[PDB]
């Protein structure tokens, strides 16, 4: 039973880049990579960002270019997402899914919804 | 959505009766060996209900 | 042809080896629905529309 326990994210005011954590357990994590993907209220889910296991190349939608960054740690076996110049439009559930090349409807966790409060 | 419930979608052979397969090794769907690294012809064997 | 002018071809009376296509690594999109991407060499159909 693989559990993708995801740390909750509190309300953060604009002015500081937000730091969010998302952990995984129950399976070998160094083999497969993890993926960040967002679902906003009133619209369907969409893939945000992915990181390769070995090459470690961060790939994410150009619309979010220059403000989203990922950092994976196998020693702690988790992912961290940093967003700069956070805007209200970021309000959504930035959930996690074990990243496959398609990353479509794949395995995922509950996650935590975060809304930027002016 | 509740995606905590998983199931096995890729396996090399059918389970025998009353077998419990808990292995999570990456499934290989091609000639190229996977060696536990995701990629082409290397698919994670679990899939969620939601 | 253009996306709105997608070109259609019919294939029949031949033998199709999908293994070479599947194990090529030169294509970034391989999505088979209805049948498994592999084990396509064991299926025989009346016609194929490309």
């Amino acid at each position: 039973q693989v559990q993708l326990v995801e740390t909750g994210g509190g309300l953060v005011q604009p002015g500081g880049s937000l730091r969010l954590s998302c952990a995984a357990s129950g399976f070998t994590f160094s083999s497969v990579y993890m993926n960040w993907v967002r679902q906003a209220p009133g619209k369907g889910p969409e893939w945000v960002s992915r990181i390769s296991p070995n090459s470690g190349n961060i790939g994410y939608t150009d619309s979010v270019k220059g403000r989203f960054t990922i950092s994976r740690d196998n020693a702690k076996n988790t992912l961290y997402l940093q967003m700069n110049n956070l805007k209200p439009e970021d309000t959504a559930l930035y959930y996690c899914a074990i990243g496959l090349n398609l990353s479509s409807s794949s395995v995922r966790g509950q996650g935590t919804q975060v809304t930027v409060s002016s | 959505g509740n995606y905590n419930y998983l199931y096995r979608l890729f396996r090399k052979s059918n389970l025998k009766p009353f077998e419990r397969d808990i292995s999570t090794e990456i499934y290989q769907a091609g000639s190229t060996p996977c060696n536990g690294v995701e990629g082409f012809n290397c698919y994670f064997p679990l899939q969620s209900y939601g | 042809a253009s996306v709105y002018a997608w070109n259609r071809k019919r294939i029949s009376n031949c033998v199709a080896d999908y293994s070479v296509l599947y194990n090529s690594a030169s294509f970034s999109t391989f999505k088979c629905y209805g049948v498994s991407p592999t084990k396509l060499n064991d299926l025989c159909f009346t016609n194929v529309y490309a």
